[PDB]
C-alpha cells in the first residue's frame, strides 16, 4: 500500500521518458500501515551501467536534498529508476545493493527504502507502467547490504484530488473537460441531465447565432414536461383498478409512492411552518441579486463605453 | 513568444497540489510557475515558491531584508535541484513561464501592476510569463475551480519616462494610461483544456480495478440524492465577499467627495469579472433551487 | 508548582550540561560540577525506585482538587509531568509501573475538569498497559465512560463559531504532548479498543451496558432503568455510580436524535417527562427546560400547546425523490449505467492508443518533437543569461 | 440623587481641572457615587458613574492607593504621587468597586445583542475576558473561584437559564459584601431575572417561547409577579426585528418571525446596493 497523488503519476510519466535511462530520488512520509509518497525529483543516474552509485552518490543527494527541503513532511523514503523489471536484469538490483552501505545515509527510522520502477516506454502487454517495491531480507548490511523484495500495490489519495480524476474521466460523453464555469448543478433525476445538455449547446463556436435560443431551455423544459406528463399517464394506468400488470406492473408503483409523498408533506405544511416555500423566497432573493449584479455589469459597461 | 497555447495535466492538480502541500490558505504573491515546451505547446508542470514574511510584529530595522535575501537564496537551491539536471542533459524541468497567487480574496492593483508589470514586461516582449489567480474550494465548490489566466500588461515608457502621475480631473491622465493599457493585456486570456497531454497515461491507467472507482460511485450517488447541508455553506459567505469586495471598488472609483483617481481606465484587478461572475453564481443557485422545488410540485 | 517543576526540568529532562562550553574559560573546576550532574541523571535512570513519580501524582492531584485552576501551576505540571513520563533510556519492568501510576493520574483529572475526550484516551491507554486483576476490572469500568463520552466534536450555539474554533485549536495543541495532534472522538476510539485487549477481556455485563448504550433502543425508559440498574451495582463498581449523572443526561439526548430520525417528526414531551422516571419525581419546572436545553443537534424543540415539534428530518421528500427517480421513463438508472459503462470504453481506448496496442507510433512521434523543443527553449534560456551577463 | 444633583447643580467640573487635591476628591467623589447608586439598587446611574472612572487609564492612585509606574523605585520622585494625595482609613473599599463596576456591566450589555451586531465590549475587563481569562483556555476549566464566577455567571446567563447564574452570585463567595444590604442583593436579583429573560428571547430556536403560559414565570424565575407589567415590558418590542402576534388572554405568542438568516441576506443586498448607487451618482456628476 503505497499512497501516491496523481500529479505525481503524471510528473512519472515525463520522467520515465525520454532519454534512456533516468532515475530519481522519491520523498515523502510514512503513517503506520501506509507509505505516502508526496512529491519527487530526478537526478541524471544511468541505472543500467552502475552509475552513480557507489554509495558517495546516495550520500551527496540526500545533503542536497534536504537542504533544499526543510519540511520532515518530505524526507526522503525511497528510490525511483527506469526499468529494468526481471529480464536483463541485474543492473538494478545491484545499484540498490551498493547504496546503503558504505554510506549509512539518511533518512530512516526503519531499515528500509521503498522502490518505483517505472517502464520508460509505453507498454502494457504483460508490464505494469509503475511498479512498487518494499525491501524485505534487509539483512542489514551483508556486503553492503542486500535485498529481497516484497511487492506492494499502488493506490492513490485520500479526498478530492483522485476523485477530480475520476469525474473528468466520468463527463465524456460529449467534450473533454474541467470543472469549469457555469456548470455544474448536482441533485440528480434532473440536473445532471441539465448540465449535460449544457455542456453539448455551450460550444459550437462562440456563436453563429442571434435570437433567440431554442437549445437549452427547451430540452430541459421537455424533461420537465415529458415527466409531468408521463407521471399523470402512470397514474391514470393505475387509477382504472389495476394495481398488478399494465406498465408492467412497476412504473405504478412508484408513482402511488411519489403521489402519496407530496400529498403528506404538503398536508403537514401550511401552518406551523411553510418550508419549502420559504426556500423559494429565498431563491427569490437569490434571484432579486442576481438581477442586481446584471443592472450593476450593466451600469459599468456603460460607464466603460462612454469612458473608451 | 513562450506562452502560446498552455497545456495542462490539471484535474490531477499538477501545480495546484504541489503549492497545496507547502499550505494554503494564503493571501499574497506566492512563486513561479515552472514549465517546459514540448510537442505544440507549454506544459506547465511544476511551481516552487520564495517564502517572505518579515516578522509582522514589530519590524524595526532588517530582519524585513535578511528575510527578502534569504528567501532568494532557498528560492534559487530549490529552482537549481530541477534546473540542474535538465542543463546537464535533459531531464525535465526549465524555465519560468509564470507567476502565481494563493487564493486571495482578489487579486489587487499593486500587486499586478507593481510587482510584476513595473519593469519586468518592460524588460519582456511579448509576455511570456502568465500571471495566475486561483480561487476554487473558498469561494464554493463548481463555477470558480478554473481558473484566472492572465497576461500582464504593460510597456511602460509613455507615463514613466517621468514618472507616474493621477489627477483628480482626469483626461489628459487617461490617454497615456489607455495606451499603456492597449499593450497586453487588460485582463485577457490563455488557452486551457484543449489538449491532451499523453502524460495523463499513468492517471487513466488507475484506478479501476477497484476501491477508487467503487467509492467515488458511491459518493456521487450520495452527493445526488443529498442536497441541503452545503446550501448554507455556499450562499450567505459569498454576499460577504462580494459585499466586501464591491465596498472597495466603491471606495477606489468613488474617492469620496470629489473626483478619480479611478483606474483610468479600468481595471487590471478583478471588477468587472466579479459583477460576471456574481451573476454566474447565483444563477447556478437560482436554478438548482428551482429544479429542487419543480420535482415537489 | 512552578519551583518544583522547574527542578526536573533543570535536572536530567533536558539537560545541555548545561553550562560549559568547554575551553575552561578563566575559571576552574568546571568539571568536577558536570561530572556530577552527569552522574545524578545517569543514577535516575533506572536505579530502581521512584517514589518520584508517587509524589508527582500526590502533588497534581492536590493542586487540582484545590480551588481548581486560575491560571495556577496545574497546566506547567502536565507538561513536565508529560517530559518526564518519557522515561527512555531505559526499560521496561520499573518504568511500566511508573507508567500506570502516572496514566490513572492524567485520566482522572480530565473528569474534575470536563473534558472528556482526553480521558477516554488515557484510560484506553492505561487499559493497554495493564489489566489483570484489580486493575483489569478497573479498566473494565472505565470503558462505561469512553462509551458514554465522545461521539461529537465542536458546536452550538450561535453567536458562538469563534469560540469554539479556538477551543478546537487549543484541544489539538494539548493533543500533541499526548501523542496525537487532533482532539481524539468517536469511530476511532472505538475502533483502537477493539484491536487490543480492552474491550474483548472485559466484563460481559459491562460490554452489554455499553450495547445498550451504544446502539439505538427503544422502549426507551426500559432500557435507561435497566442501565440506572447496572450502574448503582452490577460490577459493584463505585466509578460507575459517579459517572451516572451525565449517563442519565445522555441517554436523552439519544432518545432526542432516535425521535427525529426515524419517523420525520413526532409529540415527544410526555413521554420523555415520563422516562425521567414516574411521578412524585417531576415538575415540569425543570424537567422540560432540561428537555428543551437538551439537544445534540439544532432543531425546532419548542411549543406551548403541548409535545414538540422539530421540522427535521425531511424523510418524505428523500423518499419521494428516489421513487420518481427509479421510474420516471426508466430513466435515471439506464442513463447511469451508460455514464458508467462508457467511462472504462473511454479509459481503455486511450490508454490502448498510449500503449502498444491500437497505436505505439503517436507517442514516440510526440516525444520526438518535445524533446527538440525542450532544448530549444531551454537553449534560448542559457544564450540570453549568458549574453546578459558578459 | 442629593449628590449628584448637587455637582451638576453648582458648576464645580472646571476648578478639578487645575488645583490637584480637588481632582483626587473629584474621582473619589464619582467612585463613590456609582457605588452608592449600585447599592440602592439601580443599573444606570451607576454604570454610567462608575464606567466612566474606569476603563481607561489603567492606572489607578486616583482614589488610592497604589503609585503609578515607576515610581518607587525612582528615586526622589516619589514623594509626589505619594503626597498627591493619598488619603489613609478610606479608599473605598476597592474590591466593593471592582464587584460593582462588573455587575453593572453585566446587566446592562448582554442584553445588547438582537442577535449578530456582534459586539465590541464596553468595558476594559470585559473585551479582554475572551483573549484572556475565559478564553477558550485557561487550563482546563474549572470554576468556582473569585473572579471567574462573574465569567461562569456571564456563560450561564447568556445561555442558560437564570437558575445558574443565581447560583454563582447569591453564594458561594460573591456577595456578601455589600454593607448596603440584602436590599442591595434583591433589586440586583430582579434586574438578573428581568435580563435573563431579555436574552433568553431572541434565540430559542428560532422563536417558540410563553412555554407555557404560567411557567414562563415559574421557570425564569422568581414568583409570581405583577405578571403582566414585567412580562409585557420585557417582550414589547416592536422594533427591530418582528415577534409577535401575542394573546394576552391565552398568554401565548404566535411570533411568525420570517425570519433569521433571511433578513441578514437582504440587509447585505441593500448595504451593497447603497455603495454601488452613490459611486454611480458621482459618475454622472463627472
Amino acid at each position: 500500500t503505497l499512497v501516491l497523488p496523481p500529479f505525481v503519476a503524471a510528473a512519472i510519466v515525463e520522467h520515465a521518458k525520454r532519454r534512456r535511462n533516468s532515475a530519481g530520488y522519491l520523498v515523502g512520509s510514512r503513517s503506520g500501515n501506509q507509505i505516502t509518497v508526496t512529491d519527487y525529483i530526478p537526478c541524471t543516474h544511468e541505472s543500467t551501467s552502475d552509475v552513480r552509485t557507489r554509495a558517495y552518490a546516495e550520500e551527496l543527494k540526500e545533503r542536497v536534498a534536504l537542504k533544499k527541503c526543510y519540511t520532515p513532511s518530505i524526507t526522503l523514503v525511497g528510490w525511483y529508476a527506469a526499468a529494468t523489471p526481471e529480464p536483463g536484469k541485474e543492473r538494478a538490483f545491484d545499484l540498490w545493493c551498493q547504496a546503503p552501505g558504505a554510506s549509512f545515509s539518511k533518512i530512516r527510522s526503519h531499515n528500509q527504502a521503498v522502490m518505483l520502477l517505472g517502464r520508460m516506454p509505453t507498454a502494457a502487454d504483460l508490464s505494469i507502467r509503475w511498479e512498487a517495491y518494499i525491501t524485505s531480507n534487509m539483512n542489514d548490511g551483508d556486503s553492503l547490504q542486500c535485498e529481497r523484495m516484497q511487492q506492494l500495490t499502488v493506490c492513490v489519495e485520500a479526498e478530492t484530488p483522485s476523485m477530480n480524476v475520476l469525474l473528468a474521466e466520468m463527463i465524456s460523453k460529449t467534450l473533454y473537460n474541467g470543472s469549469m464555469p457555469y456548470p455544474t448543478n448536482r441533485i440528480t433525476n434532473l440536473d445532471r441531465v441539465a448540465v449535460e445538455a449544457e455542456s453539448r449547446e455551450a460550444e459550437f463556436g462562440r456563436k453563429d447565432n442571434s435570437r433567440n435560443d431554442a437549445e437549452p431551455r427547451p430540452v430541459e423544459a421537455a424533461l420537465l414536461n415529458v415527466q409531468n406528463k408521463l407521471h399523470q399517464a402512470i397514474s391514470h394506468a393505475r387509477a382504472i383498478l389495476v394495481s398488478g400488470n399494465k406498465n408492467k406492473s412497476e412504473r405504478q408503483n412508484e408513482s402511488a409512492a411519489v403521489v402519496e409523498n407530496y400529498e403528506a408533506i404538503l398536508a403537514e405544511k401550511s401552518q406551523q411552518s411553510s418550508r419549502d416555500d420559504f426556500i423559494t423566497e429565498s431563491y427569490k432573493d437569490a434571484l432579486m441579486i442576481k438581477y442586481t449584479a446584471a443592472l450593476l455589469r450593466r451600469h459599468v459597461m456603460e460607464i466603460e463605453r462612454h469612458g473608451r | 513568444p513562450m506562452a502560446q497555447r498552455m497545456r495542462i495535466s490539471f484535474s490531477a492538480l499538477t501545480c495546484l497540489g504541489s503549492y497545496a502541500q507547502n499550505a494554503t490558505c494564503h493571501y499574497a504573491l506566492f512563486g513561479r510557475l515552472c514549465g517546459v515546451q514540448l510537442n505544440e505547446t507549454i506544459e506547465v508542470t511544476n511551481v516552487l515558491p520564495p517564502v517572505i514574511n518579515p516578522r509582522p510584529p514589530e519590524d524595526e530595522t532588517p530582519e524585513q531584508r535578511e528575510k527578502r535575501l534569504l528567501a532568494q537564496q532557498r528560492e534559487e537551491r530549490q529552482m537549481y535541484e530541477r534546473m540542474g539536471k535538465m542543463f546537464f542533459k535533459e531531464e525535465l524541468d526549465s524555465y519560468h513561464v509564470g507567476y502565481f497567487a494563493i487564493c486571495s480574496a482578489y487579486t489587487n492593483a499593486p500587486y499586478s501592476v507593481r510587482t510584476v508589470q513595473q519593469l519586468a514586461q518592460l524588460a519582456l516582449d511579448g509576455n511570456p510569463s502568465v500571471l495566475v489567480v486561483y480561487d476554487p474550494f473558498r469561494t464554493s465548490l463548481m463555477g470558480k475551480l478554473y481558473l484566472r489566466a492572465f497576461v500582464p500588461t504593460r510597456e511602460y515608457v509613455e507615463f514613466y519616462t517621468r514618472l507616474t502621475d493621477k489627477r483628480n480631473i482626469l483626461r489628459e491622465n487617461r490617454l497615456m494610461r489607455e495606451c499603456n493599457v492597449g499593450k497586453g493585456g487588460v485582463l485577457r486570456e490563455v488557452k486551457v483544456e484543449v489538449d491532451v497531454d499523453e502524460y495523463q497515461l499513468l492517471c487513466l491507467s488507475g484506478f479501476n480495478v477497484a476501491p477508487l472507482s467503487s467509492t467515488c460511485r458511491t459518493l456521487h450517488s450520495e452527493v445526488m440524492t443529498d442536497y441541503m447541508a452545503a446550501l448554507i455553506e455556499s450562499v450567505r459567505h459569498n454576499a460577504d465577499e462580494l459585499s466586501r469586495g464591491l465596498h472597495s471598488e466603491s471606495y477606489f472609483s468613488q474617492k469620496e467627495e470629489s473626483y478619480g483617481p479611478l483606474g483610468q481606465r479600468i481595471d487590471t484587478l478583478l471588477k468587472l469579472m466579479q459583477l460576471r461572475e456574481q451573476t454566474q453564481h447565483l444563477e447556478s443557485l437560482c436554478d438548482g433551487v428551482l429544479l429542487n422545488t419543480s420535482l415537489l410540485r | 508548582g512552578r519551583i518544583a517543576d522547574a527542578y526536573v526540568r533543570f535536572f536530567r529532562r533536558f539537560l545541555l550540561s548545561p553550562i560549559p562550553s568547554i575551553v575552561e574559560t578563566d575559571n576552574p573546576h568546571l568539571i568536577t560540577m558536570h561530572k556530577e550532574l552527569e552522574a545524578d541523571r545517569e543514577d535516575f535512570y533506572k536505579e530502581k525506585p521512584n517514589t518520584d513519580r508517587a509524589v508527582r501524582v500526590f502533588c497534581h492531584l492536590l493542586q487540582t482538587l484545590t480551588e481548581m485552576n486560575s491560571w495556577h501551576a496545574a497546566w506547567s505540571t502536565l507538561q513536565c509531568f508529560t517530559r518526564v513520563m518519557q522515561e527512555i533510556t531505559q526499560h521496561p519492568d520499573p518504568s511500566r509501573e511508573c507508567q500506570i501510576i502516572a496514566n490513572s493520574a492524567m485520566a482522572a483529572v480530565f473528569w474534575k475538569c470536563s473534558h472528556y475526550a482526553f480521558h477516554a484516551h488515557c484510560l484506553g491507554v492505561a487499559a493497554f498497559l495493564t489489566g489483570n486483576g484489580g486493575e483489569a476490572a478497573a479498566a473494565a469500568s472505565r470503558a462505561v465512560l469512553a462509551t458514554l463520552c465522545v461521539p461529537n466534536t465542536n458546536k452550538e450555539r450561535r453567536n458562538f463559531e469563534r469560540g469554539s474554533d479556538s477551543v478546537f485549536e487549543k484541544n489539538a495543541r494539548i493533543a500533541q504532548l499526548f501523542g496525537l495532534q487532533s482532539a481524539p472522538a468517536g469511530l476511532a476510539l472505538w475502533q483502537r479498543l477493539q484491536r487490543m485487549q480492552v474491550f474483548q477481556k472485559a466484563f460481559p455485563e459491562v460490554q452489554a451496558l455499553d450495547g445498550l448504550l451504544r446502539n439505538e433502543m427503544s422502549d426507551e425508559n426500559i432500557a435507561r432503568q435497566a442501565i440506572k440498574q447496572l450502574s448503582i451495582i452490577v460490577q459493584k463498581d463505585p466509578s460507575l455510580e459517579m459517572y451516572e449523572k451525565p449517563l442519565r443526561k445522555v441517554v436523552i439526548q439519544r432518545y432526542l436524535e432516535c425521535m427525529a430520525v426515524r419517523t420525520t417528526r413526532v409529540e415527544a414531551s410526555s413521554l420523555q417527562i415520563g422516562e425521567n422516571e414516574a411521578s412524585e419525581e417531576v415538575y415540569i419546572h425543570e424537567i422540560e427546560p432540561y428537555i428543551l436545553n437538551e439537544s445534540g443537534i439544532a432543531v425546532e424543540i419548542d411549543h406551548k400547546t403541548g409535545f414538540i415539534s422539530f421540522s427535521n428530518t425531511t424523510k418524505m421528500r428523500v423518499l419521494e425523490a428516489f421513487d420518481a427517480l427509479a421510474e420516471r421513463v426508466d430513466f435515471h438508472p439506464p442513463a447511469l449505467r451508460r455514464k458508467l459503462d462508457i467511462r472504462p470504453e473511454h479509459l481503455l481506448r486511450a490508454h490502448d492508443r498510449s500503449s502498444i496496442i491500437h497505436r505505439l507510433q503517436h507517442t514516440c512521434e510526440e516525444t520526438a518533437e518535445a524533446r527538440r523543443q525542450s532544448a530549444k527553449e531551454r537553449e534560448e534560456a542559457e544564450r540570453e543569461n549568458a549574453r546578459l551577463e558578459r | 440623587r442629593d449628590g449628584r444633583d448637587l455637582v451638576l447643580r453648582s458648576g464645580v467640573e472646571e476648578t478639578v481641572e487645575k488645583s490637584v487635591h480637588l481632582a483626587i476628591l473629584y474621582n473619589r467623589v464619582i467612585a463613590q457615587l456609582g457605588l452608592a447608586s449600585f447599592a440602592a439598587g439601580d443599573v444606570i446611574q451607576a454604570y454610567n458613574l462608575l464606567s466612566s472612572l474606569w476603563s481607561n487609564r489603567n492606572h489607578d492612585v486616583l482614589i488610592s492607593q497604589r503609585m503609578p509606574d515607576y515610581v518607587k523605585e525612582n528615586d526622589e520622585e516619589e514623594l509626589k504621587f505619594r503626597d498627591l494625595l493619598v488619603p489613609p482609613h478610606a479608599y473605598i473599599q476597592h474590591a466593593q468597586l471592582e464587584l460593582a463596576t462588573m455587575l453593572s456591566t453585566l446587566v446592562v450589555d448582554t442584553p445588547k445583542e438582537a442577535k449578530k451586531p456582534y459586539e465590541g465590549s464596553r468595558h476594559q475587563s470585559y473585551f479582554f475576558r475572551i483573549i484572556n481569562q475565559m478564553a477558550y483556555q485557561p487550563l482546563l476549566g474549572d470554576p468556582v473561584e473569585f473572579r471567574e464566577q462573574l465569567t461562569a455567571a456571564y456563560i450561564n446567563l447568556k445561555l442558560g437559564d437564570y437558575a445558574k447564574a443565581s447560583e454563582v452570585i447569591k453564594n458561594m463567595g460573591a456577595w456578601s459584601m455589600m454593607p448596603n444590604g440584602d436590599e442591595a442583593l434583591k433589586t440586583f436579583l430582579q434586574h438578573l431575572k428581568e435580563a435573563a429573560l431579555r436574552i433568553f428571547c431572541y434565540n430559542n430556536r428560532c422563536n417558540f417561547a410563553t412555554i407555557s403560559v404560567d411557567l414562563m414565570m415559574k421557570k425564569y424565575g422568581l414568583n409570581e409577579n405583577e405578571v403582566k407589567c414585567i412580562i409585557n415590558d420585557i417582550i414589547s418590542e416592536s422594533n427591530s426585528s418582528l415577534i409577535a402576534f401575542w394573546d394576552r388572554e391565552d398568554k401565548y405568542l404566535h411570533v411568525d418571525r420570517s425570519n433569521t438568516s433571511r433578513l441578514q441576506y437582504l440587509v447585505e443586498g441593500i448595504a451593497e446596493s447603497v455603495v454601488e448607487v452613490a459611486q454611480y451618482s458621482e459618475r454622472r456628476v463627472r
